[PDB]
């Protein structure tokens, strides 16, 4: 389809922009909530072998406080992305000092690809998202409360306040969709704020592991 | 498989919007009732509120929303099935059970296959179920019991 | 002497309004900075394809 | 620098009463004038009211530290 | 203003407007007991300056502690834990209602 | 029903409220920074209206 594909692309882009904004990267208040009309008028609304073709709508955004830190958002055309594509992406990334990135794959990448992805991990952080997982922004959902990634200093402050070993805090595996959304990694604590029906508000913490 | 289309009769499903005057003035709006579990493909569809479309299922939510969402959903389901007959159970016990089930990030089943996997202690696992099995595994691996469980 | 106090609270309202104006100007500066970085970033976006 | 609640938890009150009664039954000196009663448990209760029980509670915290409270120091619930 | 802020917090915390909630102390029953003990006779003008009510409510909010400690994190947690009960306390004990 | 009750009881038989005013189990893992998210016994709580 044409119209549906354009709608899907616009939704994916909006989701990614909201995600980057949540993480901390600075983004236009315009593109954060741009409707679909300007999207059509910008790209062409002819994804079917036309102007709005993938890999052309990628967006690079720099962090809020560290203008030196950016992250790509690729959109490979291969339904079953291989390793060669990620290989060339990483090579082309290597020219700049960028370290983080985000891959949007049509369909699930082959298992051989995940091995390569993790292999380059310490040097170039890159993670994957299925468009099917990006068509909706979970963090807005009624059930999913509000997360706040904590800085190391305050994590130490918390642990020293409650005299509690970080091993004793609750756990949240990295695979969790909220974790992958925020880009948290192992050994890092996420603050959770829930409306408590018996206490108004209740704040808890979860160490990723 | 098939989808129903039922107007809400109770507040539990009626839309609620604060009116400029201030009152709540619950609104009556069409809502769909399915018989399968996809969620992920459902929220993506247009004209589908992606903020209130729950799933009624536990395992499904964990793979879509996240462990905190699963805790909230579990609490709501438990409250629904415990208050259906009109009985009332103080919220504290529900919260405590929900947290204990969602303290290790993954949904630990209350069965032998979910509590014995925790590193509580062989003397505590054998009490519940799998006595000889857990004791043999501890002996083979030379585990230790801190002697803190009741 | 009540009229004078009411004038005082009026002045406080005025200074709150100008503070909101300052915040609006801060929004303006953020927008202009974002545009001034977008002008450069579109070049990378173009050369990527 | 004690952070534990300044109230006597019912558990602590029960155990303190029980132990003081056991000590009295073993012919230990009392810490209050007897009005003419012989039950060790009643004597222990009267002492608890008078705040004269020579016992100090050690509350252990999760980390491993502890705090020593004197029965005459914290407020009695009942 | 603080009352309006609390009203907003509740509305965003208890959607669907469910006034029925569980809280430790039954303030209405307490007020009724006070009335019946001190023979308030709610017909004559009372002697209770609203400022007394305001300061008393603030002091009580301070006394009711759950997360002891002056640490900013400790104070945040204390406020979060005893939030709803504080809101109810202010809502029941207001200058107008008390007068 | 009895089997259900047994399984429930065995899964939370060691959780308790330590003197740090927090809910932990035998492994000292914190389950709730305060009992019931408020730190209040369920006995002395009555329904009310806002």
């Amino acid at each position: 389809d044409d119209e549906e594909e354009t709608y899907r692309l616009w939704k994916i882009r909006k989701t990614i922009m909201q995600l980057c904004h949540d993480r901390g990267y600075l983004v236009t208040q315009d593109e954060l909530d741009q409707t679909l009309e300007e999207f059509k008028a910008q790209f062409g609304d002819k994804p079917s072998e036309g102007r709005p073709r993938r890999t052309d709508l990628t967006v690079l955004v720099a962090h809020n406080d560290d203008p030196t830190d950016q992250m790509f958002v690729f959109f490979p055309e291969e339904p079953k992305v291989g390793i060669k594509t990620i290989k060339v992406y990483c090579q082309r990334m290597q020219e700049e000092n960028i370290t983080r990135a985000l891959i949007v794959v049509q369909q699930g990448m082959t298992p051989s690809a995940k091995q390569s992805l993790v292999d380059m991990a310490p040097k170039y952080i890159l993670e994957q998202f299925l468009q099917q997982e990006l068509l909706i922004n979970i963090t807005e959902h009624e059930l999913v409360p509000e997360h706040v990634v904590m800085t190391k200093e305050e994590v130490t402050e918390l642990l020293a306040r409650y005299k509690l070993r970080e091993n004793q805090l609750p756990r949240i595996q990295a695979g969790d969709p909220v974790a992958r959304y925020f880009g948290i990694k192992r050994g890092q604590v996420v603050k959770i704020i829930r409306p408590s029906e018996t206490a108004g508000r209740y704040i808890t913490y979860r160490l990723v592991q | 498989s098939k989808v129903y289309m039922h107007l809400p009769q109770t507040d539990n499903k009626k839309k609620i919007i604060i009116t400029e005057d201030g009152e709540f003035k619950a609104l009556q709006e069409w809502i769909l009732e399915t018989d399968g579990v996809s969620l992920m493909r459902v929220l993506s569809e247009k004209d589908v509120d992606p903020v209130r479309t729950t799933s009624n299922d536990i395992v499904e939510i964990f793979t879509v929303l996240g462990i905190e969402a699963v805790r909230k959903a579990l609490e709501r389901e438990l409250y629904h099935v415990i208050s259906f007959d009109g009985s009332y159970v103080n919220y504290r016990h529900l919260a405590l059970l929900c947290d204990t089930m969602t303290c290790r990030g993954h949904l630990m089943a209350i069965t032998r296959h979910g509590v014995n996997r925790q590193d509580t202690g062989p003397l505590m696992k054998c009490s519940f179920e799998e006595t000889v099995d857990v004791l043999m595994e501890a002996a083979a691996h030379g585990e230790s019991d801190p002697m803190k469980g009741v | 002497k009540q009229e004078q106090e009411k004038e005082l609270l009026r002045q406080k309202l005025l200074k709150e309004q100008e503070e909101k104006r300052l915040r609006e100007k801060e929004e303006q500066k953020k927008l202009l900075e974002q545009r001034a970085q977008y002008v450069e970033k579109t070049k990378n976006i173009l050369m990527f394809t | 620098k004690r952070i534990t609640t300044p109230y006597m938890t019912k558990y602590e009150r029960a155990r303190v009463l029980g132990t003081r009664a056991l000590q009295i039954a073993m012919c230990a000196p009392v810490m209050v004038e007897l009005e003419g009663e012989t039950d060790p448990l009643l004597i222990a209760m009267k002492e608890l009211k008078a705040r004269k029980i020579p016992i100090i509670i050690r509350r252990y915290l999760p980390d491993g530290s502890y705090e020593d409270w004197g029965v005459d120091e914290l407020i009695i619930s009942d | 203003e603080r009352m309006r802020e609390d009203r907003e917090v509740l509305r965003v915390i208890f959607p669907t407007g469910d006034s029925k909630v569980v809280l430790p102390c039954n303030l209405l029953r307490m007020i009724w007991n006070a009335q019946k003990i001190f023979h308030i006779n709610p017909r004559l003008p009372s002697d209770l300056h609203p400022i007394k009510v305001v300061e008393g409510v603030k002091e009580l909010s301070k006394k009711l502690v759950i997360v002891n400690g002056d640490d900013p994190l400790s104070r945040q947690a204390q406020e979060n834990a005893t939030l709803l009960f504080n809101i109810h306390l202010r809502s029941t004990l207001c200058s107008r209602r008390m007068a | 029903t009895g089997y259900i009750q047994r399984r429930l009881i065995k899964s939370m038989e060691s959780v308790m409220v330590k003197y740090d005013a927090t809910v932990r189990n035998s492994i000292n893992q914190v389950v709730q920074l305060r009992y019931g998210e408020d730190g209040l016994a369920g006995e002395s709580v009555e329904f009310q209206n806002l």
